[PDB]
């Protein structure tokens, strides 16, 4: 079949900046066809037949390419074109699809807006205590998070999770829990949710004391 | 407006079956073409399977062909897979799509279904309130397979609602919810997340108290 590689794997651009994303096929194709898809939604029709936009598809969107080589182009990027874009192919069968090129768009650096939860009174109540804590809508990606009890750093038994980039204002979150056993969780008294992120010197940080 | 949903998603046993659907409506459905394209969790696009307008012709990717069949039934306005001998590559968010009257894109597509191929078992999820501008929470934790859905009193307060993507540990998915509301909604307004996991056909409402 023919093999569709996208490059560049990410894009990232400061609204009102040009990218160009560029989808290489195997062999000659005579269209090609390019989607949009953002977390928790399937693709979107964005190009047609190479240049053709799709319904909704504002005009700083164009297509380009023949042959092997074709392209797609955002004139001014904004905030809203944070997604995933994917190309592909039928001229040869079976259709196929390039591994998609993820556009990020930049912004002004923000600060994680961190919140800390102590376990559950129902999750005691089973055996069980996890601690979760939430970092909220920062620029940029890139976060490191420890967790601290009594004044001191545990490791293991830690799950972290990301968002994709906000549509609307550009920013990330992560979600971190620390599970321990409700035996374990009640021989401390002081568990610390520490970020630290480029904007700011100090690691940012919040805490619950097993007291108050 | 054309809308294609698809139905049949979950559990499917490595070596069993397991049937899809898709409901057509808002155009006529024996004029076209229609398809079944899939994304594994890497994110890739396939395309798995096609059917001719009358149901006469299919087509079908060589890590499908043998194992699942596309059918059609023109009365009912319903596109559909059968699959069978389930593997690990068949786990997927499948897509039934629609193409247009001719340039071979993609032009309509499904929500999507999940399918998961696992012998693991099907276990409900524990739903936990987060109680400490206030950030509130939900833990929803210890179930399988995906995929669960959570609100934050009933769709309502969608503004402000981030849904983490689950984590998995030990054939069990975890994932938590957040709700940033003014500090004058909580907790003077009851805040309630619903979880619902169809795979253990489970709904639960936890409103968040404070401690
Ligand atoms: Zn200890």
């Amino acid at each position: 079949q023919i093999v569709l590689s996208q490059s560049p794997a990410t894009l990232s651009a400061s609204p009102g900046e040009k990218v160009t994303m560029t989808c290489s096929a195997s062999s000659s194709v005579s269209l090609m066809h390019w989607y949009q898809q953002k977390p928790g939604s399937s693709p979107k029709p964005w190009i047609y037949a190479v240049s053709n936009l799709g319904s909704g598809v504002p005009a700083r969107f164009s297509g380009s390419g023949s042959g092997t080589s074709y392209s797609l182009t955002i004139s001014s990027v904004e905030a809203e074109d944070a997604a995933v874009f994917y190309c592909q192919q039928m001229s040869n069968f079976p259709p196929t699809f390039g591994g998609g090129t993820k556009l990020e768009i930049k912004r002004a650096d923000a600060a994680p807006t961190v919140s800390i939860f102590p376990p559950s009174s129902e999750q005691l109540t089973s055996g069980g205590a996890s601690v979760v804590c939430f970092l909220n809508n920062f620029y940029p990606k890139d976060i490191n998070v420890k967790w601290k009890i009594d004044g001191s750093e545990r490791q293991n038994g830690v799950l972290n999770s990301w968002t994709d980039q906000d549509s609307k204002d550009s920013t990330y979150s992560m979600s971190s829990t620390l599970t321990l056993t409700k035996d374990e969780y009640e021989k401390h008294n002081s568990y610390t949710c520490e970020a630290t992120h480029k904007t700011s010197t100090s690691p940012i940080v919040k805490s619950f004391n097993r007291n108050e | 407006e054309v809308h294609l949903v698809e139905s049949g998603g979950g559990l499917g046993k490595p070596g069993g079956s397991l049937k899809l659907s898709c409901a057509a409506s808002g155009f006529t459905f024996s004029d076209y073409y229609m398809y079944w394209v899939r994304q594994t969790p890497e994110k890739r696009l396939e395309w798995v399977a096609t059917i001719s307008d009358g149901g006469r012709n299919t087509y079908y990717s060589d890590s499908v062909k043998g194992r699942f069949t596309i059918s059609r039934d023109n009365a009912k306005n319903n596109l559909y897979v059968q699959m069978s001998s389930l593997k690990s590559e068949d786990t997927a968010m499948y897509y039934c799509a629609r193409g247009d009257s001719g340039y071979g894109d993609f032009a309509y597509w499904g929500q999507g279904t999940l399918v998961t191929v696992s012998a693991a078992k099907t276990t409900p999820p524990s739903v936990y309130p987060l109680a400490p501008m206030v950030t509130l929470g939900c833990l929803v934790k210890g179930y399988f397979p995906e995929p669960v859905t959570v609100t934050w009193n009933s769709g309502s307060l969608s503004s402000g609602v981030h849904t983490f993507p689950a984590v998995l540990q030990s054939d069990l998915y975890t994932l938590s919810s957040s709700v940033t509301v003014p500090s004058s909604t909580w907790p003077s307004e009851t805040v309630t997340c619903n979880v619902a996991h169809p795979a253990s056909s489970t709904k639960v409402d936890k409103k968040i108290v404070p401690r």
